[PDB]
């Protein structure tokens, strides 16, 4: 009978509204986290001077 | 050789001494911690029919006897307490699951409404007269100059409806203070206790708010087997009912919020 | 497992968030939605403190790297990073671990909250806890912020944070003269006195000389009134002690909040306002 | 909303209570009571009566003598200008005999007043000790206070009397002044190589933090179960109630284990007594056994190494 | 969990539709970020 | 890419007021966060002064 | 493990719900952990200048 | 512990296959990881 | 010993469940622990540059 | 331990082979590890 | 002698269920303890660079 | 305590050699250890 | 062995159990103390290089 035709049934073990809310929470935290993570490396998009140096856009 | 530095100095060995006395101390305090509530409740005990009494480490300390003053008794700890049915049913048959209270939640006497069976006798003053008694029984007591007299304020439940009015005030004969508010209930003119801990004042209005229960619930306040004194048993029974309203008195304190 | 009188209280509900989703127990700990979040914040935090101990300040092969319990330390980035996220291996790690610790403490508090809601007891404990959480935040969030950089936070290491306290304190020459410091110290001490007195009293009455029965409220009051002419009474001593301890934390938080941001000079000099009044 | 049991919102009076009766030998009680509506706002409004025996009076006596030597000396130090005394009071103080004198009884003008104030203060403290034991016996109770006070006295004696004598110098005892005694503390740590790496002072610090943690927790708990008369710890101890049950359970569900209404007071008691007992041990070893704690900690490999990013060449070595 | 077997098809249907909607919006943002700034 | 939408039903499961303040609060925080991030970085607009740095209008 | 066909019997002993949530948390945290562990070593995939240096696409 | 011996039959199948699905995406991801950037 | 047992009677003595879960938790912990132990010594396998150094196979 | 004499035979049976599964995978990783990089 | 006349009945005085666990915990604990203890002295067995130095003498 | 006199005989029997199995792996491991890495 | 004779009556005054345990504790402590005392003085027998120095069985 294979599977994935009765995995709707998952909501007989996990109450759906709450599961959504938990998911949303996870999403917001994971989001800020990754943003910081990417910000912690070279691919940074803030202290890069894009498109022009802004910290030396005010000393000259 | 007048210089062979010893690697062990008094501070090392004294920190060692400390840690050993420490360990013995911790253990001992954890033994006093099991003078109540033990041995624990698992389905390990019930599955085994009981050959697995749960106690953990360290073990339980020999009973100790408290000799109550005034022909009061003798209490022991740890003691053997008779099991007591649960007025609820398992939210899940799976372990660690909570139980839902049976019936009208506030009546259940389960959850925030639960309580044990303390003696059906009264706490006593040093002399041996009922410690907690009403100001009507305690002639001498008196409001403090400049404090609204609770006597005559209106008791009002959580949804703003009057419940009754303060018919008297119960006090401690041992440590002078307001312990209980008396409530002549409006809905049936029966008398109930209201713990001070559950009562908020509204002095300019001469009111006595109660977020705890609804005005109606005041009708079911557990009662006293004598109106001029109260027993230990009755104090628990009284407070716990009000406490129940903290989770039961509305179809929302149940939580969630989101 | 439960206490011998616990089943009768293990009611369902009371959450703030989650409802029946995580509304269950595990052993003796209550879980709940904030326990799951808490356990996540905590575990990742600790596990990261473990990676920091593993790598050391100059790499896993360096002599400064260490697993010695007294010396492992993860310190913040330099000030040059200001309020930006700094590279992982340059104080970044410390920042993340901090986020996890703050989140774990706030989760913990909220879980005590769901627990108060369940048991129908007051919310005095998690409120009180929130003072330590506040203190922790000034020491890692507020102060370093007012100071334009997260590097002003203390490192997470058993003795290195002691070193931190030491040099930050000595930047002001004689910290003992900090007046909020003097207050906070007094509260920590007074707290320690009331605690020792309450402890002593209860244990002196519920267990008297052999041959005597459990003592009474009258005894309690008569004793401290005998010795020092006053007895604040049973209830209130529980009230005072809570005042002393929470205040001690408070004044510690303010005593350090003013050390930098609101005062840069040495601290004894502060007392100048007193030697210079026009009374003398 | 719900009352927090912070402020007695409505109080009540009864004729003051002179208290449980003491047996023969424990002298009458003196003074006649009064009520402070404001103490009453937060606690028992009754002020006194107090007991004063031979002990208690002889202690009040010694103690006030000691307070006078310290004070008079401070007025003398600013020249009897009470204005100046008021101005520098925080900075005023009575310094100890100078080292040139060792443990000899020094001249009035050089410290002898300190030795007299130290003498009389200690005697008055230990008399207050005996007082609290007597006051604790007349009531049939136990000596739990007296064993704690004895711990705090221990630390005191360690600070100003035991260490100085062992070190052979009254100048090592602590001087009487607010700011001066602050300086004695700091100088003390500096002289002995940073007291932070002194383990005993770390434990005592763990126990002070702990007295704050325990009293904060327990106090918060008891107020949270103050709706169940949880403050009435005596009867919750003999006849366990839902206050002691909800109380033990709050902690059980939060951190996995718990104590009982009686035992939490044992954890608290022992933790306070522990501050003073590690503390005194800590001072006992300073100079007598260890002279440089930072070094001691290095010898036991507990002191951390940081990349040496800043350094200074030692002129003593040029 | 107060659901019937048919009331777990419906919720599941809408949930799946919305989540794949989320993952989709996600794939777009990962594309713009990929175009302007390939990371691999 | 399935058929049922009607995602209005969402308010039959999640309390609207609390959702409201939840969003309001989150937006204010996210706002302060992002503000702090850009001002602490290159795209900064305060530590500049247009048309000229003003504390260099006074060498004196 | 339980690898002997009668390895279903494991769910009479370990409650599916609790085992489930622990699996969930343990997996999420473990993932974040491992990711950051790697982001902190030479196998870093962000702080490399891939595929062209970005901090010279803005600064100097 | 909420299951019958027959329901401990049901849970186990989806649990095993699903855990296997996760493991699949994982091993997949790891082979993928090895091609672009060998680590051992 | 060539002795895969003696008596299997042990499950009349130790809760099958508790030993199960304990083995699981303790094993995962023992695993992370030893993992870290190895990553901190010469025997480390990430910061080794395997099989070719990556932070200088590309611009820098 | 509230189990029968037959299922402490059973539990034992499935558990042992299980433990061995773990131990096998263990020896696999360890031999492979001594191969790629010997430690003693 | 030293021959021990009856070392059964030792399980009539001391609960076996407990005693096993006693040994189990104590042994795992002592295991960790001793492991780290040897790990802290010359008898160290890891940071020996066996059989060839893996740092900066390892293929890389 | 709450055992029969026959089942602490049985327990003792199984326990002794089980303990010894442990001791066996122990002297074995220590033999291996003594061989590869002598300590005195 | 009192030595004679009604000094048994001493256990009519002071609890035998208490007296016993008291001596046990008192001695068990005192032994450690003097052990320590001996460790810091001329009678020290360990860090003495007696009869041959062991941290001179190699180098350290
Ligand atoms: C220079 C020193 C040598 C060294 C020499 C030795 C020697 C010598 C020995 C070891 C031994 C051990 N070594 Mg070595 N070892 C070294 C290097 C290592 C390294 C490494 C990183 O390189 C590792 C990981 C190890 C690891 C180990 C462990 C596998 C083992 C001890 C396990 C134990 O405590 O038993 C735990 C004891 C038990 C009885 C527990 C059995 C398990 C049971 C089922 C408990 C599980 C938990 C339980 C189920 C919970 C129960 C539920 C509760 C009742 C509620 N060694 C170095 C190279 N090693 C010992 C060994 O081989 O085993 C004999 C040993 O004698
Ligand atoms: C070094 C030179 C200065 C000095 C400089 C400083 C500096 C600098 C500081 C202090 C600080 C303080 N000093 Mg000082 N201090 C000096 C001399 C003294 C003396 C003395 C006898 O002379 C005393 C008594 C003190 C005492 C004090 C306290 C008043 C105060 C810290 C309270 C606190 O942290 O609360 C707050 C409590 C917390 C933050 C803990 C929060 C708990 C969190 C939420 C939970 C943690 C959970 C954690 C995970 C638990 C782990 C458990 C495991 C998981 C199982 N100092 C010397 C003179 N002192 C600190 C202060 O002012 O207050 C902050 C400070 O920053
Ligand atoms: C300043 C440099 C060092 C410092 C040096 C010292 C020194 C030196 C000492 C302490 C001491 C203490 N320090 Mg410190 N300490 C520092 C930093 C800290 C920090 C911090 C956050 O960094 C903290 C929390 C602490 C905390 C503590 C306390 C835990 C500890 C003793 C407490 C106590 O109450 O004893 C005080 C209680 C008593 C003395 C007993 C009081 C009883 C008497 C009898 C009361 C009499 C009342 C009287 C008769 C009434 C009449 C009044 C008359 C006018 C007199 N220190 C810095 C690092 N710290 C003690 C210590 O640890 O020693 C090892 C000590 O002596
Ligand atoms: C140079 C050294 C080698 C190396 C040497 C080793 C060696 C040697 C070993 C490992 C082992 C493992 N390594 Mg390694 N490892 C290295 C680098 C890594 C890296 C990395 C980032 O580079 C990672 C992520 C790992 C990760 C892992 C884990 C996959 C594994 C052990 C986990 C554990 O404790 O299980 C805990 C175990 C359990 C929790 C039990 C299994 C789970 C359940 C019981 C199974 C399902 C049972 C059944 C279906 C019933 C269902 C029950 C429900 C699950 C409840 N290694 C380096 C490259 N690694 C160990 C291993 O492989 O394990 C076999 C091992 O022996
Ligand atoms: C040997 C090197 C150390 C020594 C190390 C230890 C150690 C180690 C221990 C003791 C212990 C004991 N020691 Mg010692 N002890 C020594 C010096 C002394 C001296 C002394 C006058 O010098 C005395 C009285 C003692 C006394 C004793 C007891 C207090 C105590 C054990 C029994 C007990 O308590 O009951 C009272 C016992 C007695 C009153 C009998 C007195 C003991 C002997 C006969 C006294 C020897 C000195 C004596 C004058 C004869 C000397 C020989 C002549 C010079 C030729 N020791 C020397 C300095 N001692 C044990 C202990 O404290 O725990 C129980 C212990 O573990
Ligand atoms: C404010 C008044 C006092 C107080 C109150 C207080 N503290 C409290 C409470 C209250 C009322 C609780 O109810 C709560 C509790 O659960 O009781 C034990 C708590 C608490 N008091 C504790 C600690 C604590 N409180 C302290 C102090 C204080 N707390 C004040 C003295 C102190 C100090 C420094 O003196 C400490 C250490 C905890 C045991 C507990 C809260 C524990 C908790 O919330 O657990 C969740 C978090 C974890 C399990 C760890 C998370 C992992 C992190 C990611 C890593 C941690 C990084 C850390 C920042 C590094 C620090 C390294 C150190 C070596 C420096
Ligand atoms: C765990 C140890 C903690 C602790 C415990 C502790 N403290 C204690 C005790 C205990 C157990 C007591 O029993 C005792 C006590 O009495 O408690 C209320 C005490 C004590 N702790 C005190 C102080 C104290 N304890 C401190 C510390 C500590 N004590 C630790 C925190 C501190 C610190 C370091 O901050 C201080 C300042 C005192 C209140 C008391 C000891 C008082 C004492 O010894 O008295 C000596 C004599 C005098 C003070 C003279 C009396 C002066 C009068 C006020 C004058 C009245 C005049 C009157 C009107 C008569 C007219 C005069 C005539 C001559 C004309
Ligand atoms: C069994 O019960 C018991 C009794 O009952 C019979 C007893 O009577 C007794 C006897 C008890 C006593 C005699 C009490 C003794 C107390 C002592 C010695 C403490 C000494 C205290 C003082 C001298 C007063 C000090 C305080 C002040 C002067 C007030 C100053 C106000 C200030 C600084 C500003 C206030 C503002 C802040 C602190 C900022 C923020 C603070 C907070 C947020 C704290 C919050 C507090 C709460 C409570 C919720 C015991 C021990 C007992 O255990
Ligand atoms: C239901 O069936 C009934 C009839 C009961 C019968 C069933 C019976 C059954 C199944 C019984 C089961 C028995 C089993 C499985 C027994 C197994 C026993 C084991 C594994 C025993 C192991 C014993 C280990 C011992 C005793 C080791 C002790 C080691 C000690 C005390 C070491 C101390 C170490 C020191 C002091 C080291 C110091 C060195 C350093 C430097 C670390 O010190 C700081
Ligand atoms: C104008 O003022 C009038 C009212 C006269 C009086 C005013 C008095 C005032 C205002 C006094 C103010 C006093 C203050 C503020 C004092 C503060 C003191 C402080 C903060 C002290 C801090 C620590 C001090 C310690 C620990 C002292 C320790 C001293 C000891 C332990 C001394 C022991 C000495 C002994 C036992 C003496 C032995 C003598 C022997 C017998 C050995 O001689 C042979
Ligand atoms: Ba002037
Ligand atoms: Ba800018
Ligand atoms: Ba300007
Ligand atoms: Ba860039
Ligand atoms: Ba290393
Ligand atoms: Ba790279
Ligand atoms: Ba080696
Ligand atoms: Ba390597
Ligand atoms: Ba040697
Ligand atoms: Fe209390």
């Amino acid at each position: 009978f294979t599977m994935n035709a009765n995995l709707y049934k998952i909501w007989l073990i996990l109450d759906p509204r709450r599961v959504l809310v938990s998911i949303v929470a996870f999403q917001i935290v994971l989001g800020l986290l990754i943003h910081m993570i990417v910000l912690s490396t070279d691919l940074n998009w803030l202290d890069d001077n894009i498109p022009v140096s802004y910290q030396a856009l005010g000393k000259k | 050789s007048a210089g062979i530095t010893h690697y062990i100095d008094a501070a090392q060995i004294t920190i060692w001494a400390f840690w050993l006395f420490f360990f013995g101390l911790i253990i001992y305090l954890r033994r006093e911690d099991k003078r109540e509530g033990y041995p624990l409740d698992s389905d390990r005990t019930e599955r085994s029919g009981g050959r697995v009494k749960v106690v953990g480490f360290p073990d339980l300390p020999d009973p100790k006897t408290f000799v109550l003053p005034h022909n009061g008794g003798t209490v022991v700890a740890p003691r053997v307490e008779a099991p007591v049915a649960v007025n609820a049913t398992p939210f899940s048959p799976a372990p660690g699951s909570p139980l839902v209270p049976n019936g009208d939640p506030m009546l259940s006497g389960f959850g925030p409404a639960a309580s044990p069976d303390r003696p059906k006798h009264c706490d006593l003053t040093f002399e041996g007269l009922p410690k907690i008694v009403p100001m009507r029984v305690a002639k001498e007591f008196s409001i403090a100059e400049g404090d609204p007299d609770p006597r005559g304020m209106t008791v009002v439940g959580l949804d703003g409806e009057v419940a009754g009015t303060v018919s008297d005030v119960w006090v401690d004969r041992s440590e002078p203070q307001i312990r209980y508010l008396e409530v002549e209930v409006a809905a049936n003119k029966k008398k109930v206790l209201l713990p001070i801990g559950f009562s908020r004042f509204d002095k300019k209005a001469r009111k006595v708010k109660v977020d705890a229960i609804k005005a109606a619930h005041f009708a079911n306040v557990p009662t006293l087997s004598n109106p001029d004194q109260v027993t230990l048993y009755e104090e628990d029974k009284v407070c716990a009912y009000y406490a129940g309203g903290k989770l039961y008195a509305t179809a929302e304190r149940a939580g969630p919020l989101l | 497992a439960m206490l011998s009188f616990e089943k009768k209280y293990r009611v369902r509900g009371g959450t703030l968030i989650g409802g029946d989703l995580f509304d269950f127990w595990v052993g003796p700990f209550y879980v709940g939605f904030f326990g799951v979040v808490g356990f996540c914040f905590t575990l990742l935090g600790v596990l990261l403190i473990v990676w920091g101990a593993t790598i050391g300040p100059t790499g896993p092969t360096s002599d400064l790297q260490t697993y010695n319990l007294w010396r492992i330390s993860i310190a913040p980035p330099d000030l040059s990073y200001g309020l930006r996220m700094a590279p992982l291996t340059e104080g970044g790690l410390w920042q993340i671990i901090t986020i996890c610790a703050a989140g774990a403490f706030i989760s913990w508090a909220l879980r005590e909250v769901e627990i108060c809601r369940k048991l129908g007891i007051g919310f005095h404990v998690p409120f009180a806890f929130s003072f330590a959480i506040g203190a922790y935040l000034v020491l890692v969030f507020v102060r370093p912020l007012l100071m334009g950089a997260w590097g002003h936070g203390f490192p997470y290491g058993i003795l290195s944070h002691l070193d931190w306290v030491s040099n930050v304190g000595y930047q002001f020459l004689h910290f003992h003269y900090n007046p909020a410091h003097m207050l906070a110290i007094s509260f920590f001490f007074t707290n320690c006195l009331a605690l020792s007195m309450h402890g002593s009293l209860i244990l002196s009455v519920t267990n008297p000389q052999k041959g005597e029965p459990v003592k009474t409220s009258e005894h309690e009051n008569t004793f401290f009134r005998d010795i020092v002419g006053y007895s604040i009474g049973a209830l209130a001593i529980h009230r005072l002690g809570l005042f002393l301890a929470l205040s001690a934390a408070f004044w510690s938080a303010v005593c350090i909040l003013i050390s930098g941001p609101f005062w840069t000079r040495g601290w004894p000099e502060w007392w100048n306002w007193w030697l210079e009044l026009p009374l003398w | 909303p719900e009352y927090q049991n912070i402020f007695t919102a409505v109080q009540v009076r009864a004729p003051a209570y002179p208290g449980v009766p003491l047996p023969k030998g424990n002298l009458p009680r003196i003074g006649r009571p009064i009520f402070s509506y404001w103490l009453g706002k937060i606690g028992d409004a009754q002020i006194g009566p107090i007991y004063l025996g031979l002990t208690g009076t002889l202690s009040i006596f010694f103690g006030l003598v000691a307070i006078s030597i310290i004070g008079f000396n401070m007025l003398a130090s600013v020249h009897w200008d009470v204005f100046q005394f008021l101005k520098h009071f925080f900075w005023l103080g009575l310094e100890p005999p100078p080292p040139q004198y060792g443990l000899r009884i020094p001249p009035l003008s050089e410290g002898g007043w300190w030795l007299m104030a130290g003498l009389f203060l200690t005697l008055s403290i230990l008399l207050w000790w005996v007082r609290t034991y007597k006051r604790a016996e007349a009531l049939g109770m136990s000596q739990h206070l007296s064993w704690a006070f004895a711990a705090a006295i221990f630390f005191y004696l360690v600070l100003g009397f035991i260490r100085p004598v062992m070190m052979g110098s009254w100048a090592k005892a602590v001087p009487f002044g607010i700011f001066p005694h602050l300086d004695w503390t700091a100088a003390f740590s500096i002289r002995y190589g940073n007291l932070y790496y002194n383990p005993f002072h770390m434990l005592s610090i763990a126990f002070l933090y702990g007295s704050a943690l325990l009293f904060a927790m327990h106090g918060a708990t008891i107020l949270s179960v103050s709706r169940f008369g949880g403050d009435r710890e005596i009867d919750q101890i003999t006849h366990r109630g839902t206050a002691a049950e909800r109380a033990a359970l709050f902690w059980r569900w939060t951190m996995g284990f718990n104590v009982t209404m009686e035992s939490i007071h044992r954890w608290a008691w022992w933790c306070a007594v522990l501050t003073v007992i590690t503390a005194g041990i800590g001072i006992l070893l300073s100079g007598t056994v260890v002279d440089n704690w930072y070094l001691w900690a290095v010898k036991h490999g507990m002191a951390p190494a940081y990349p040496e990013v800043v350094t200074a060449v030692n002129p003593y070595e040029t | 969990t107060g659901l019937t077997d048919d009331e777990a098809k419906e919720f599941h249907a809408i949930f799946m539709q919305s989540m794949y909607a989320w993952f989709g919006l996600v794939v777009i943002a990962h594309l713009l970020a990929w175009l302007y700034r390939p990371w691999l």
